[PDB]
């Protein structure tokens, strides 16, 4: 039980780190975003 | 009743571990 | 009335008591006075036990020597030391209705089971106390300005200069658990605010 | 300071070796099992004057990242249901075996230890089969000692007369059938 | 990259004063002084064994051009319960003074109760093998010391190719340690 | 009787002393501790979510 | 019972099961000691009636599993919360950090940067930027645990006693001095969430005057990209 | 022309937290 738990635990943690990773290009794509003139 | 009980398969084998600990204390 | 019927206590044993002080009310003097007075005997006692192990399980837990006790069981009163300061409570039997009362070494008050909340509300005076002085030492140097914040930290910031950074001034603080000064003046290079340090706790 | 050691020894076999194993990882720690793959030399004092005196140092060889070390264990001291004896643990870099050869010592005889470690408590027990170095000079070509296996455990500490020994005789009769534990020479 | 050198007492003052005189130099520089320090010897039969404070859970053991191994502080012992000395021991011990990533040392090198010399000890905190870096040691001593001289002595260590770890630091030292002793 | 007695020798080789000193329960905290992780990152995904729908009118 | 003794840990002595909770596997250290019992039946077990409710370590800031599982769970979780509480409380009247803190009964009330009040509370029964300081302090209490027993405590030479792989080389690697040696002390419990608290209030208040610095102007636009 | 590049990338973003959402609840459901 113990290999499984850790086994569960390493899937969970590359789905976050993977989620993590593409999250952050949209928000580096939204850095680009709002940042542009707001004059109106 | 035959009672004749015997353990199995000694785990000790005592010379060899006075062989053993020999070797680990002077010489081998 | 004369004859007992079942006893309830919030806060065997009430068995044993029950049994008890259906006993001696047949006495016929007054039995309920008396009664009323051997009850609330137990009713201190019971108070007194309670508040005691609290104070047990705080000093081996959390507080640890900060607290030092003087007590006197078969008389049950319990003192109880923070770093100087004592604060004890006691029955004052003269006339036992009165209920538990407590005493400090000056003040300048209402229990309720439990004494961790007695030490911090009275430390808490007591520190707010110190702090006071200190403002008047400050007010007879300078009849500028100062402040005290009254939330749970123990504040008495003090600005060092005329047009005032609130992020700079600087902050003097009063430990509730050992009364000793805490200092803070965001870079005061660390040893330096040491020195200033053992200089305003000794005098 | 002037720390001593507290010895139990016995051997078990080879199937037996595989029941025991299994026995003691229940009761050691929740920590993990650790292999043991070591190399030890002992170093002779010649002492022209009165009598031997030896040191042995072990080097690990599993882990590569890890540094010598020196022991030396003094003479049995002489009812303590442990072979007593004083214990100095000396750490040191990779260059003992030149600066000992320096100092007047030789090696007499090289082993290799390749075993198991457990550490229950102060406590510390251990199997290992001590293979023997066929070549003088070579941890490749390693050939059994015994057809059999050791253990010890091994408790270091003060020198103040401690209760070492009774958590020895104690964790030693959970283990009684399997193994056996005495003292020895 | 430690350099230690041998500064006279250039007399002049005593060696007390000339402590005092590279003490007041030191802190005019504008560097701060930091917990003391101090490195002693023993020698056996030849084995040097010394103690430093700059590494207090190892004590080195050197023989003189050979081997130098450090050890753990229960080296000590293991020499004691080896009787199978000779009471001439040096003990250096004075403050320490920490500059930009500098730091430098000076004692009062004691045998008995006569102090015998004055000893400096420097080392440029960050660094590698010295070959590259004792210019830069150089520049600064030679505001320090320069005045008598410090002389290169790295080359106790410069013939190497590239290496530098602690244990050069106490080689230095054991040398300067038997030239101390010699001359009065 | 025979089968029994036969148990009996058996459990006294396993020998069976005190209790295991033997707990999974390291792994578990962790592996509860990534499930955490994971629900925590879910909500506030739903959250974010939400809040562009709403942007996205 | 097998399935029991399959996933939570117990040993069975006198006509009873002594099952623990406590971490004693993980070595915790704290006084408790678990001891759980169990009655028959199938359809179970009871808890130490000192570890009950729910633990919920709520600290904040202020401007279909077999049932016996689930119960085993949540005392195990309370006995935890409670430990943590313990460590932090026990850390107030200790070594007297720079700022600052009171410890009622059940809150630690604290100040960082002025203006901050840090409020850590145990909420027994019976936010969310400090839920990522509560996950943080979890796993810092259990490296705490898993620090007295790791590998890392253990010699690969079978040799000196169980130093930390570190104070080896610590020795004939001459490796210290006051800072290199230093560097392996502890630095305590409230002193490091007393830090990320605060780390995290810095970078909000950072992002906050960026961000407001970027509303207020339109003429030269002030771009961000963090890390 | 802005307006229209603006809710494309917050769309988009979108249909990226759908996926992940489903992502990390089902690895919770396994």
């Amino acid at each position: 039980r113990n290999q499984q738990l850790r086994t569960l635990q390493e899937e969970c943690d590359r789905k976050l780190i993977t989620l993590r990773d593409e999250i952050s290009i949209d928000l580096y794509e939204l850095e680009e975003e709002y940042y542009s003139s707001s004059s109106s | 009743e035959s009672g004749g009980l015997r353990p199995n398969k000694q785990t000790f084998n005592p010379t060899d571990t006075n062989a053993l600990v020999a070797a680990v204390a002077f010489g081998k | 009335p004369w004859r007992l019927l079942k006893l309830e206590i919030l806060v065997m044993q009430i068995s044993f008591i029950h049994q008890l002080v259906q006993s001696r009310l047949f006495a016929d003097e007054k039995p309920l006075q008396d009664m009323y007075n051997c009850l609330h005997s137990f009713c201190l006692s019971l108070q007194l036990e309670v508040l005691h192990s609290q104070t047990l399980m705080l000093i081996r837990e959390r507080w640890g020597d900060l607290v030092q006790v003087e007590r006197y069981h078969a008389g049950k009163c319990l003192s109880l030391s923070v770093w100087v300061h004592k604060v004890t409570i006691k029955i004052d039997e003269n006339d036992v209705s009165k209920p538990l009362q407590i005493f400090h070494d000056p003040p300048l008050k209402i229990d309720h089971l439990s004494i961790e909340k007695l030490l911090i509300d009275s430390v808490h005076a007591r520190a707010h106390q110190k702090l006071q002085e200190l403002k008047a030492i400050l007010r007879g140097f300078n009849a500028n300005e100062n402040s005290s914040i009254e939330t749970a930290l123990p504040a008495l910031v003090v600005p060092i200069l005329e047009p005032c950074g609130n992020s700079e001034c600087l902050h003097i603080f009063v430990d509730l658990h050992s009364g000793m000064f805490q200092l803070m003046l965001y870079g005061l290079d660390q040893a330096t605010l040491d020195d200033m340090e053992k200089s305003v706790n000794d005098d | 300071i002037n720390m001593m050691e507290y010895l139990l020894q016995g051997s078990v076999l080879d199937h037996s070796l595989e029941s025991l194993i299994h026995r003691l990882r229940g009761l050691c720690d929740n920590m993990e099992p650790e292999t043991f793959l070591d190399h030890e030399m002992v170093f002779l004092l010649k002492g022209q004057q009165a009598s031997p005196f030896v040191l042995r140092a072990r080097r690990s060889m599993d882990r590569a990242g890890a540094p010598w070390h020196l022991r030396y264990l003094g003479q049995p001291e002489m009812n303590r249901h442990a072979l007593v004896r004083n214990c100095v643990d000396i750490a040191t870099s990779e260059n003992l075996t030149d600066f000992l050869m320096e100092m007047g010592f030789r090696m007499d005889h090289e082993f290799v230890a390749k075993g198991h470690l457990f550490r229950k408590g102060i406590m510390k027990i251990m199997v290992y089969k001590i293979f023997r170095i066929l070549v003088p000079g070579n941890t490749d070509s390693t050939e059994a000692l015994s057809l059999s296996y050791l253990v010890e455990l091994s408790v270091v500490a003060p020198a103040g007369q401690d209760m070492v020994s009774d958590d020895m005789k104690n964790f030693a009769e959970q283990l009684k059938p399997l193994v056996h534990l005495e003292k020895i020479d | 990259v430690t350099c230690v050198s041998q500064m006279p007492v250039a007399e002049g003052k005593s060696v007390q004063q000339t402590v005092e005189l590279l003490t007041r130099k030191l802190e005019m520089l504008g560097a701060e002084k930091q917990g003391t320090f101090c490195v002693d010897c023993e020698t056996y039969h030849l084995m040097y064994v010394m103690h430093n404070s700059e590494y207090p859970l190892s004590c080195f053991a050197l023989f003189e051009n050979g081997p130098c191994l450090i050890a753990d502080t229960n080296f000590d012992v293991l020499m004691v319960k080896l009787k199978g000395a000779k009471a001439s021991k040096i003990e250096t011990r004075g403050t320490r003074y920490q500059y930009c990533d500098f730091l430098v040392k000076v004692g009062t090198v004691t045998m008995g109760p006569s102090a015998r010399g004055i000893s400096v000890e420097v080392e440029y905190g960050p660094c590698v093998v010295a070959s590259d870096c004792w210019s830069l040691l150089l520049e600064f001593l030679q505001s320090f010391l320069g005045s008598h001289t410090p002389g290169a002595p790295a080359v106790f260590g410069n013939r190497h190719d590239a290496v530098y770890g602690p244990a050069d630091t106490m080689v230095q030292y054991m040398e300067l340690f038997n030239k101390i002793r010699k001359q009065q | 009787e025979a089968e029994l007695s036969a148990q009996i020798r058996y459990l006294t080789q396993v020998a069976t002393g005190q209790p295991h000193e033997g707990s999974s329960y390291s792994s578990r905290k962790d592996c509860q501790m990534a499930l955490k992780r994971v629900d925590y990152a879910r909500l506030k995904l739903s959250d974010v979510a939400r809040t562009c729908e709403q942007m996205l009118e | 019972l097998l399935r029991l003794r399959q996933h939570w840990k117990l040993r069975k002595v006198g006509d009873k099961i002594l099952g623990d909770l406590s971490y004693r596997s993980a070595g915790s250290l704290f006084p408790h000691h678990g001891t759980f019992e169990v009655i028959k039946n199938t359809d179970d077990v009871q808890i130490p009636s000192d570890l009950e409710g729910s633990a919920y370590i709520k600290v904040s800031i202020q401007k279909g599993s077999p049932h016996w599982q689930t119960k085993l769970e949540a005392a195990q979780n309370v006995l935890l919360c409670k430990e943590i509480f313990a460590q932090l409380s026990r850390e107030a009247v200790q070594i007297k950090s720079q700022v600052p803190h009171i410890v009622v009964k059940n809150q630690i009330i604290s100040q960082p940067f002025p203006s901050l009040q840090l409020s850590i509370s145990l909420c027994h029964s019976s936010e969310d930027h400090l839920y990522v300081l509560e996950h943080n302090l979890h796993l810092l209490i259990r490296e705490f645990h898993k620090q007295t027993l790791s590998s890392i405590m253990m010699p690969h030479p079978a040799s000196a006693p169980f130093g930390h792989k570190r104070m080896r080389l610590s020795g004939p690697q001459a490796f210290d001095k006051n800072e290199i040696n230093s560097l392996q002390s502890s630095e305590g419990l409230l002193e490091k969430i007393i830090k990320q608290a605060k780390h995290i209030f810095l970078r909000s208040r950072a992002a906050a005057t960026i961000d407001s610095l970027a509303s207020r102007i339109e003429d030269p636009q002030i771009q961000a990209h963090w890390s | 022309n802005e307006l229209q590049r603006k809710d494309a990338l917050v769309q988009k973003h979108l249909t990226k937290l759908r996926h992940w959402q489903q992502v990390l609840e089902d690895i919770n459901v396994q």
